């Protein structure tokens, strides 16, 4: 299988910073394209950052662009989400995910259906 | 473990054999381009005993094996070995003899029934007919061991009728016919996607 474990959530004031981490493991992990989703309470899951297998390409929706940075470390099998200038509307559970549809193609994945493997989520709360 | 060099990274169950024409139909510089193609392909594979295993053989009148499927070395070192394959420039590069070698030495025992097995036969020459008596027997032997033979004809002296013979023995045996070694880099992305598609994910 592929296993993903997130950490780094927290309670911050508006304007604060976090850096989420996701540790990947499992024999079939192949440095898959990875992404971060978030889910506001009672709502759906939205892709807020995505990265290619090598890390040379990324995607963010315009709602978090400029403020979030996804990066990865393939020696440590980690992916990260740096979250700057946090806003009340960033409050959500954040999930790490790995693309498992035609994974040999390591380009950035933007469609949620391409994401096959999921972490358990980490809570981010932004409150004044 | 070594991290991937490219976004394309084939992590599938595959035994992949590269057979390199050692004849003088390729100049020393053209052979360099052939070797760069092999290295380029290896960079796009997850090389490991549990994922993609590779073998590299230069064939003349006889074989010189540089890498075997079971060789437990780092991918970086295997790619270095492939990049240092020595030019032979022989008069004869026998496809019959190297397919015999593939059938009776490389795949003498199928260690990994769960993996696909592919032979990339990079051909630039035509062996004399006196050496081809058992050519079909060896190709049929490979088919019986579920080894896919993919001939890559390079240049105007590639044995086209052996390529057509290879395609006819089994429908999996797709051929790539190229103008020269310069076309290898341009068809590389297509070829590696095709080979990866032939292998199972689990």
């Amino acid at each position: 299988e592929v296993q993903l474990v997130e950490s780094g959530g927290g309670l911050v004031q508006p304007g604060g910073s976090l850096r989420l981490s996701c540790a990947a493991s499992g024999r079939t992990f192949s440095y898959n394209p990875m992404g971060w989703f978030r889910q506001a309470p009672g709502k759906g899951r939205e892709l807020v950052a995505a990265i290619s297998r090598t890390g040379g390409s990324t995607y963010y929706p315009d709602s978090v662009e400029g403020r979030f940075t996804i990066s990865r470390d393939n020696a440590k099998r980690m992916v990260y989400l740096q979250m700057n200038s946090l806003r009340a509307e960033d409050t959500a559970v954040y999930y790490c995910a790995a693309a498992g549809v035609r994974a040999e193609d390591g380009r950035v994945r933007t469609l949620p259906s391409e994401y096959t493997f999921w972490g358990q989520g980490t809570q981010v709360t932004v409150s004044s | 473990s070594e991290p991937p060099l490219h976004d394309f990274y084939c992590s599938r169950l595959l035994d992949l054999v590269f057979l390199l024409d050692g004849s003088s139909r390729l100049s020393e510089a053209e052979f360099e381009v052939l070797k760069a193609f092999v290295v380029d392909m290896m960079e796009r594979l997850r090389i490991s005993q549990k994922w993609v295993r590779v073998a590299v053989v230069e064939y003349h009148d006889g074989s010189h094996a540089y890498i075997g499927l079971k060789d437990r070395k780092r991918p970086s070192e295997l790619r270095r070995i492939a990049s240092q394959v020595k030019y032979a420039g022989s008069q004869v590069a026998s496809t019959s003899e190297v397919l015999k070698y593939t059938l009776f030495q490389i795949f003498s025992k199928i260690d990994r029934p769960e993996a696909s097995r592919i032979t990339l036969l990079l051909m630039a020459s035509q062996e004399p007919q006196r050496m081809s008596r058992n050519f079909v027997r060896y190709v049929q032997g490979l088919k019986k061991k579920k080894v896919i033979v993919i001939p890559v004809g390079i240049g105007p002296h590639a044995n086209l009728k052996q390529i057509r013979l290879i395609e006819k023995q089994a429908p999996e045996n797709k051929a790539f016919v190229l103008s020269s070694v310069d076309e290898l880099e341009q068809q590389r992305d297509e070829i590696v996607s095709y080979l990866c598609d032939l292998a199972p994910e689990a």
